[PDB]
């Protein structure tokens, strides 16, 4: 087992500097400060002379303010001067009150130190293809190149010639100051369709559905978990993907801890310990959890067949309208009244491609998804009796017939799941005919994934279905690429086809450059276009990291993330958030919006000198020296509420920050919105929200059911509690990769036997998809026929086993994939050190 | 205990500097010989009103050989092996057989011009502690 | 400038383990000692607790033994456990006398630190090209396919389509057991004809000229440059280069420190303080650290042109031969008396391209190398004067009329200089005729690049001239290739058209491998095969980083280098040390030598299964376990005085070891030998040394007038005291790179201000070979039309501008190469930071 051996740190000094940090990673958004001092200067064990007031020369206590880990302690860059850091957890903030995840509490020994020789991967220089190799140069030299490249193209093809793959999220790799950056430089400066997101190759919506019936994803606050009679989790695995959320705030409600503030904030009700559903086909460390907190039978496991989410949902919705256990007072004021006509093709089909479901009254959607006890657990695999003990859970009115109240969070179980516009409708439903959005202990949320930190210009350009912009490039079709912050080499759905032909389609193009000259920059230029004319592509990699995709790529721009900038985002709850700069950017690394606006600038300089004068001044209004620019121009004048909000202000408010939208500002603080819809006007012209009438119609993308058939084993697919996204920090961090060097697949030891396969063995997983890696993890929990594969992985991606298939508006069914599974080695010999026993906590 | 505690150490008087002649210096005890130097221009670690005057020791990180300041270059030049030191750019080895750039001092001007040496930023030649 | 912030290093303790250690890096092979000790212990500043049995809470004088800089210091793990690690020079080695370099100095911090972090770049597992790019694998697995291809394509197509780059150097990435062990896989196992070595591009000697003659390269010891009347240094820079022979030796021999041995090793003689001769068209640090310690009057600087050392040397020869300043009685017994004929092409060819030069008798030599001090002064562009005076100091007799005793030094600058074969016969013509070869204060040598370690099975097979490896890739030629510890793709010759075609041929196998099916071992083999039947290439590289060329292979392989292994190798004096084994192999990486047994084991398996015994039997005595197993095998079975020589008696002699070749064994002592040829009987069949007929015929290697003619600077090449080789450690070491992120080109600062250059600007240097990139360094002692440019170096490849042209014997001709110099881009910001000052010491 890795081992730092460090039994000793600096102590934070009491005149150690504090900066407010929100953790860089996923959607909670945990509150830390990061303490930075002179380096040649320390604090002492004396209460004076340390930032706790405390004798650290006495133990310290279970939950103590007064530690922090290795991972919490580096030295880094500030202002040009080397500075000790303790990035460290905040007791204080209402999220994670001083929790931190293996991730968060990791985030100092992932930053960029020299001294301490941490993430020396970092990008410090922008790289050229030139001489037969990625070589450094100036930004002046690589923006000229990329504006150069990208103004001949779009002039001589139109703006559908340039292709962007770019974040949308917050936190580290977004925020409210990147999202505009290069949200007004595609949108505003340009007009490009061919757009895709981190996570999904098209400019669309993970949640159309609740957004059409005109309920905001993220309606609730993270109190209502502490406060619901029932948690409703669909495909989530919130220990391992929302853990501070699920630690802090529905701990709290399954072990009895919040009802003190229940018979507080909700008095002439009852109240009882909270009871959880979840629903996932994987028994996960969140049902462990669950069970052990709140007893097995205040914890209901609907563990499901793949994809058949929407059977359920539709057969709870059936059989809760049928007993009247509705809020019809909800469902009369807030909701669509005046009936409305089936489309031509329903149930099979929807209207279009644009609109998968019909939006209609109450009673119109129970008649459109009725279904049966007997039917939806035929489908899902569920005893009927488990359908009907949910129904009553979330329905049956508390004594004294007191409404049930009922927090529904779903995340990408449902939204990379089977059939995600009607899947989502059909969850809503379940809200809105209980009365579950705008009331304490309610709401129908993503739980999320990133934290949001979206404002760019209006998209109306980008068409509803969006373009596939992977199929595009498979298809040979784009000259130029831009790529901000993501990598679909380990993450796109189809991916083996993807870098098969992405790398055939750059090579084209680095052949072209390795045979011209370069100080002949026009000369160049020439043979670049010339190799984009035969079917070649231009690709421009901004990241923090030499990436998968980048290995194809002819230039690449470093950039510095949260931490080296300022940077705004919101958490699952929409608390907003600044986090202070606390160190320098790694060499000559500049933040997104900066990248962005430099290379506006260089477009416009590039577009006149070619004469167009028209076509320049587009590419006017990137003048930002900082991301407070960006900031200012983008949230401040755009974003709803906008206008209250300031750096200045949200530093004031600190790790708590506000909920968006802001109402106001008066006496220091920026006044947010606790829950949205509270007042039953929805995001509607007409301001009733709609009912989705959402027939099952089985597995709905192309190819999945041939697939499943097909293929001997569910390749079920997601997170890992220690590994942060694709491991792009964490595969230079010897804590994890000491954990995983290889991406785990969770099998049935019963599947393993049978298949001649022991622990560690390296595995081919293949299908129609193409192929791919893994490290067999013995998990006696998984059911047989079922495995499950860590994403995202550098040393085994397991999106190269998943289709092409995606719903009508370009969802890519990631969870939903199929394939064979035999052994290329016995367990490599870096495996002998690791654990193989079950991640599942015991008493 | 986890760090080197280092004095806060009286050197000099700005007064008592001119510009590009060394004065000579001990820090961070008497047996660390090293240097002040104002140099007329701002430069990296300089302290004062012109941010030009820098510390560094002024025993070559190599093997412990005096060095000798050459006013025309403004460089440390170590007669031992032929190393070359520029106090202009952070002391960095303009060539030498080091593995060290020059152990450079942390300066505080003071309101009267006292100068104060609070730290070093490299490991001083001959003690395995810059503290002993 | 880069500071480390290390205020204190643990002490060592009295019991901290003791290890000698050779130096990893240079041909002077200065003497070290490794001291481990457990992680949680440690040295007190008490005598009786530290390992130097001083008081260590006081200061340290000037050359203390009781001191050690944070790059001696480093955590590594030995015995699968971290200890603390200092790696310092050894004050008792007569080599150094506790001297370490900037290079040798850093061995603990360019060391594996999963603990602190150092060189996570180094390679922990094989990696296999398969699902889109590079994916860990088991050894079983990557040698598999290794085998399985490689034995195809030599049973389909012969012997001759396997390819072969290798070290064949000493030290790190080299040595006894590392070159027998490839040895005996490549021409014991194998007849492999298509074998090129890491700095030249076909099987053959750097200097054929010097054997040929009789003369073994490394005669002498380093004593002899303490005891010379005068050193002739011809293209070397010894003090960046050669930096503690320069240091410990040659200062003591020009400062008159040596006069006292000289007197009492050799009385019956006059001794005044040395003298030196620099043969070199620039002015290095070398010739100012000469003039600095023994004064202008007794450094003799002749700045050649560029490739006329031949001219000087042969203008020499006539004066000293036409004055009688010659030891008769040397030539008369010692040397080759018959005449012999010219062949007929001479003196434009020799008898063959084997044979470019006449060996002769002295006066039959001196007639055919016969040049006027007016001539070699047109040629060199010295002045008559300077010709004359280098001839007195090396010819004219000492007051008694005695010899006068002259050590002769060349490396690179010859060797990779104008007609090798010739320009090295004319300096041995030199020390010949001056009975300067087996004596004290004599030899005509190699001061060397890498420590030697060569041992391997007869090279009959391969030719001479060998194959010219480089052209058949380029031309398309070779099925596949492994490489050993080289990086073609920055220190080849014509290294543009190198990486351009390198990387076309892979490209082909690699998009095969990307389509076809690994799990189904086969199919993937025989779309192997299939591509490089339409010209692909198979390339599988074995190293310890990822290489630059490793970015081109299929399958990369982890080796092991020195100190994680033991090593014996050889130093530029023939001292042959154990350096023993300190810490531990990073991941599952082996030594080279137990690579190729496993290599060898996996042929005999794969070739016994396609039912060839016979062929599979040749590769049977690969048993090895350990590096010492392969040390027996190879040095004490094959090496001249082998079987006086093992690791434990070995060990027992220390960093002093012993010289080679090895006379005897006595109470615990292996008997060296301090000189060859002290008999005066040399290395031919009947013991004579023969002289060479060497005329002058210009600039001999394919297309050098015409690139000097058509092109406007001269771009010499070579080493920076700073970097190690192609910085493959140095490129995560913040000190080197912190100093040089681009690799220097030397100008004068009258040729940047006539071409708009500044200090720091990023300019590429072009012509018919290729272009390629350096930062402008302001050089006063560069001539005009003159540039230095850093050769190797990942961030601007020097290669990329040398032409393909070798002499007869396929020697690459870098250093004389000339280019065009054009503007890319201003000072990168990166360039900000660092000094542009003179490298030249000023007292
Ligand atoms: N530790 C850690 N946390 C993270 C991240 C990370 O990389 N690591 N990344 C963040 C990001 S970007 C995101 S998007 C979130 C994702 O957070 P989650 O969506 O909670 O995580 P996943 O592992 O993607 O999938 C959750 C569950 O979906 C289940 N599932 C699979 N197929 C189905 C199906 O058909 N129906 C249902 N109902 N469930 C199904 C799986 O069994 C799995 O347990 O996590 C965020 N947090
Ligand atoms: N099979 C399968 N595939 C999936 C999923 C799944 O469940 N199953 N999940 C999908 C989901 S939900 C997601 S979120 C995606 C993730 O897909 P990606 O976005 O490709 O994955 P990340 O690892 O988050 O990629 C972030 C990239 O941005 C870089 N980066 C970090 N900080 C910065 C910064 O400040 N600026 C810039 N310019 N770059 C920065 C990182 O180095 C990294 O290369 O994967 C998707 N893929
Ligand atoms: N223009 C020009 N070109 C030149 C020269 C010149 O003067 N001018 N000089 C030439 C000369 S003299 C030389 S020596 C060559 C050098 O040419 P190369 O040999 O290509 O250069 P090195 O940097 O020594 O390469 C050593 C390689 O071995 C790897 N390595 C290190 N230790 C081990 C080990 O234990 N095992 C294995 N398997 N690999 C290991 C390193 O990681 C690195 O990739 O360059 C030549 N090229
Ligand atoms: N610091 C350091 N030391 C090293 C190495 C390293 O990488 N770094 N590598 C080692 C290795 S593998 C080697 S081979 C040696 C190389 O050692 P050297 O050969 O001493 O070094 P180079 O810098 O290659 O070239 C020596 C000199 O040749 C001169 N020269 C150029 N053209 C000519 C010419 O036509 N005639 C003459 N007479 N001189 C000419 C150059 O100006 C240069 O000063 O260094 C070894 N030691
Ligand atoms: S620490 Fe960070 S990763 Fe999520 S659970 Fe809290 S925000
Ligand atoms: S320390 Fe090493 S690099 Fe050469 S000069 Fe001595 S061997
Ligand atoms: S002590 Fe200064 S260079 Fe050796
Ligand atoms: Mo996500
Ligand atoms: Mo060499
Ligand atoms: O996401
Ligand atoms: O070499």
């Amino acid at each position: 087992a890795f081992k730092r051996h460090i039994d000793r740190l600096p102590i934070i000094p009491a005149d150690a500097k504090k900066h407010n940090v929100t953790c860089h990673f996923c959607i909670v958004g945990c509150g830390y400060h990061a303490y930075t001092w002179p380096i040649n200067k320390q604090g002492g064990t004396d209460p004076q002379n340390n930032i706790f007031g405390v004798d650290l020369s006495e133990q310290q206590q279970a939950e103590s303010d007064a530690w922090y880990s290795p991972s919490m302690y580096n030295v880094v860059k500030q202002d040009g001067r080397d500075v000790h850091v303790v990035i460290k957890p905040d007791h204080e903030c209402v999220v994670n009150s001083g929790l931190g995840s293996v991730r968060g509490a990791r985030m100092a020994e992932t930053s960029f130190s020299e001294a301490r020789n941490t993430q020396q991967q970092r990008l410090t220089d922008p790289l050229v293809w030139r001489y037969g190799q990625m070589q450094p140069t100036s930004w002046d030299d690589a923006l000229d190149l990329v504006a150069r490249v990208t103004a001949k193209i779009v002039k001589e093809k139109g703006e559908d010639a340039l292709i962007v793959s770019a974040f949308d999220h917050g936190g580290a790799g977004g925020g409210y100051e990147n999202t505009w950056g290069t949200g007004k430089l595609y949108f505003e400066a340009m007009k490009v369709k061919n757009i895709r997101i981190h996570n999904r190759p098209a400019y669309n919506s993970e949640v159309h559905g609740t957004r059409d019936m005109g309920v905001g994803e993220l309606n609730n606050c993270y109190e209502d978990a502490e406060l619901a009679d029932t948690i409703v989790a669909v495909g989530t695995n919130a220990l391992e993907t929302q853990t501070n959320y699920f630690l802090n705030h529905w701990i709290p409600n399954l072990r009895g801890e919040s009802l003190g503030k229940k018979k507080e904030l909700m008095p002439e009700e009852p109240h009882e310990a909270g009871r959880i559903i979840i629903v996932d086909p994987r028994r996960t460390v969140t049902v462990n959890a669950c069970e052990q907190t709140a007893g097995a039978d205040n914890v209901l496991h609907l563990a499901i067949n793949s994809g058949t989410d929407l059977a359920l949902f539709n057969a709870l919705f059936t059989y809760i309208a049928d007993k009247g256990w509705v809020d019809r007072d909800f469902i009369d004021k807030s909701t669509l009244r005046e009936g409305t006509a089936r489309p031509p093709l329903y149930p099979a089909r929807g209207v279009s491609e644009a609109n998968p479901g019909h939006l209609s009254s109450f009673e119109d959607a129970v008649e459109g998804c009725r279904m049966s006890i007997e039917e939806a657990a035929e489908i899902t695999g569920l005893d009927a009796a488990q359908i009907i003990k949910a129904a009553e859970w979330i329905g049956m009115p508390k004594e004294g017939g007191k409404r049930r109240r009922v927090m529904f969070g779903y995340e990408k179980g449902l939204i990379w799941g089977n059939d995600n516009y009607r899947t989502n409708g059909a969850l809503v439903n379940l809200a809105l005919a209980t009365g579950n959005i705008g009331r304490p202990g309610g709401g129908v949320v993503r739980l999320g994934g990133h934290q949001e930190g979206y404002v760019r210009p209006s998209d109306a350009h980008v068409g509803r279905p969006a373009a596939y912009v992977d199929q595009l490039l498979i298809g040979g079709q784009g000259g130029v690429h831009h790529i901000w912050g993501c990598d679909h080499y380990k993450t796109t759905l189809n991916a083996h086809e993807f870098k098969r032909v992405y790398k055939k389609r750059t090579d084209m193009v680095k052949d072209a450059m390795s045979a011209a000259p370069y100080g002949d920059r026009e000369a160049m230029v020439n043979a670049i276009v010339d190799a984009i004319n035969q079917g070649g592509l231009f690709a421009v990699n901004v990241d923090i990291i030499p990436t998968k995709i980048g290995e194809a790529c002819h230039v690449i721009l470093p950039a510095a993330t949260s931490g080296e900038m300022n940077l705004t985002s919101m958490n699952g709850e929409r608390r907003m958030r600044l986090t202070e700069r606390y160190m320098d950017p790694p060499g000559q690394s500049m933040p997104d919006c900066l990248i962005a606006a430099r290379l506006a600038n260089t477009m416009e300089r590039v577009l006149t000198e070619m004469g167009d004068v028209g076509y320049a001044a587009q590419f006017k209004g990137f003048d930002w020296q900082t991301e407070e620019d960006a900031f200012m121009d983008g949230y401040n004048k755009n974003a709803h509420g906008g206008e209250f909000v300031t750096y200045e202000r949200l530093s004031a408010m600190g790790t708590n920050g506000f909920q968006e939208p802001a109402t106001g500002f008066t006496d220091g603080k920026i006044e947010g919105t606790q829950r949205l819809y509270t007042d039953g006007v929805f995001s509607t012209d007409d301001g009733k929200a709609r009912f989705m009438d959402a027939p099952w119609r089985g597995l709905q993308a192309p190819g999945k059911q041939q697939q499943k058939d097909s293929h001997k084993y569910l390749i079920n697919n997601g997170r890992a509690n220690v590994v942060w996204q694709s491991a792009y920090l964490d595969q230079e961090n010897d804590f994890v990769m000491d954990r995983f060097p290889y991406p785990f697949i969770e099998m049935n030891p019963e599947d393993m036997a049978e298949a001649g396969l022991k622990e560690g063995d390296l595995v081919e997983i293949y299908n129609d998809a193409g192929a791919t890696q893994a490290m067999a993890y013995p998990t006696p929990t998984a059911r047989r026929g079922e495995t499950f594969m860590l994403f995202g992985f550098p040393t085994g991606v397991q999106g190269n086993v998943t289709s092409a298939g995606t719903n009508e508006l370009i969802i890519p069914n990631y969870k939903q994939t199929w394939g064979n599974i035999r052994k290329i080695s016995d367990a490599p010999r870096n495996v002998a050190h690791l654990s193989f026993k079950s991640k599942e906590y015991q008493s | 205990a986890a760090g080197v505690e280092y004095p806060a150490n009286r050197l000099a008087n700005i007064s008592e500097l001119t510009l590009n002649e060394p004065l000579d210096v001990a820090y961070p005890d008497e047996d660390a010989a090293g240097v002040l130097l104002k140099l007329g221009t701002r430069v990296e670690g300089g302290v004062g009103p012109d941010g030009d005057i820098v510390g560094f020791s002024t025993i070559c990180p190599h093997k412990g050989f005096p060095l000798s300041y050459s006013a025309d270059n403004k460089t440390f030049n170590c007669p031992g092996h032929f190393s070359v030191f520029d106090p202009e750019k952070g002391g960095q080895q303009v060539w030498g057989q080091a593995t060290q750039n020059l152990p450079q001092y942390v300066l505080r001007v003071a309101d009267n011009g006292d100068i104060f040496a609070e730290g070093v930023d490299e490991l001083i030649y001959g003690r395995l502690s810059n503290v002993l």
